[PDB]
Formats: C-alpha cells, structure tokens, sequence
C-alpha cells in the first residue's frame, strides 16, 4: 500500500514538473528525466517486493521441506517399526506387539496432522502469489502508464505549441 | 495465466517482443 | 521464471475491441504458412 503511496508522491512530483515546464517553458528532457525517475522508482520498489516475496516463500518453501524431511522421517520410523513387528511375529512376545501398534497409531495421527500442514502451506503460498501481484505491481504499472501517457500528452501538445 | 493458445498476432507480436526486450535489457548492461 | 510473472502482469489485454472458432484459425496458420 505505500509502495503505491511513495509513487503517487513520484507523479506528484512529476505533476509539479510537467506545471513548470507548462508555465514557463521548461526543456523536455527535465519531463524525460521525471518519467524515468518514476520508472526506475517503479522498477527499484517491484525488485524490492519480488525481493519480500522470495524471502517468504524461500522461507515457507524451506518449512515445507523441513516437514516432508521430516515427514519420511516418520514413515520410515513406520516401516522400521512394521519390520520389527514382523520379525517379533517369529518370536512369539505379545506384549511388546500392543506398544508396537500403538506406536504405529501415534505416528499415523502425527503423519495426518503433517499432512495438514502440508495443505495450510499451500494454500497461503498460494495466496500470497495471488494478492500482492493482484494489487502491488498492478497497480505500479497502472500509475505508470498514467504517467507516460500524461507525459506524452504533455509533449504532442508542446510539439503543437512549436509547430505553430 | 491466460495460455499462449488463446491470443492474437498482435498479441504474440507484444509477447515476443516482451521477451526479446527483457533479454535486450539484461544484455544491455555488459 | 524470476520475470516471468511480472511478465504476466505487465501484458495490456484489458480492452479487446475485436469482436470465431479455433479451426478458423487453424486455417489461417495454414495460409499464412
């Protein structure tokens, strides 16, 4: 919201060339160099937010990958526990094989909560891609070809100006 | 997304020179 | 794919002001070729 903001200022600013250089005949450079102090602000703050949104989704990239590590670190505690069972069967101790199952069942519920959280991930990576580039450079090239087409106006109406 | 197979010759002539343009610019800082 | 999205966003399709099929222009690739 004050990227948009901080431009609005810039075209304020380039508002205030564009009534100097109307008023008393202002080089039209001065009017280039104001369109592309807007431009590289533009640029310079859409690097600043494609800057923030890959340092959250590096970081939430780099939580889901902790947890699906961790999650085939409970799968294989799964199957190492699954070939203790079947090798126990061989022996014949029933008492360790009721501690085994529920070991099993402790670790299937903490494997649907992963999964959950695998899913929470998702969705606001998800989102996060959806709102900011639906609102923040959106709205930076909507001013920005405002400002360019003012400028150009401003310039045809100067070439008409000299032309006559 | 919008894909690539639903847009026109003009179309494909600004998202070509999009491409072309976003190279010309990362080419022309050497 | 670092750009590729603000890609997506610069392109300025809002107004189409065309006013077919998809055969029709299968027909006209093959023209045009």
């Amino acid at each position: 919201s004050d990227y948009t903001r901080r431009l609005l200022e810039t075209v304020s600013v380039l508002l205030k060339t564009i009534e100097i250089v109307r008023k008393e005949n202002g080089e039209v450079a001065e009017v280039g160099a104001a369109l592309d102090a807007v431009k590289v602000e533009k640029e310079k703050l859409q690097k600043e937010i494609m800057s923030g949104l890959y340092r959250d989704m590096r970081r939430l990239r780099k939580e889901r990958d902790l947890l699906m590590k961790r999650a085939d670190k409970i799968v294989d505690e799964a199957l190492s526990l699954k070939k203790q069972s079947e090798k126990l069967l061989r022996k014949g101790a029933r008492e360790k094989m009721e501690k085994l199952e529920e070991s099993v069942d402790i670790m299937e519920s903490e494997y649907n909560k992963i999964w959950e959280r695998i899913d929470e991930i998702d969705d606001i990576i998800l989102k996060k891609e959806t709102t900011t580039l639906s609102f923040g450079v959106r709205e930076l090239i909507f001013i920005e070809r405002e400002c360019v087409e003012l400028v150009k106006s401003f310039n045809r109406e100067l070439n008409q100006k000299s032309f006559e | 997304w919008i894909p690539m197979s639903e847009l026109s010759l003009q179309q494909q002539f600004l998202l070509v020179t999009r491409v072309v343009s976003r190279v010309f610019n990362a080419l022309r800082k050497t | 794919l670092i750009s590729e999205i603000s890609s997506k966003s610069l392109h300025n399709l809002l107004l189409s002001e065309e006013m077919r099929s998809p055969n029709v222009r299968e027909v006209l690739y093959s023209i045009l070729f």
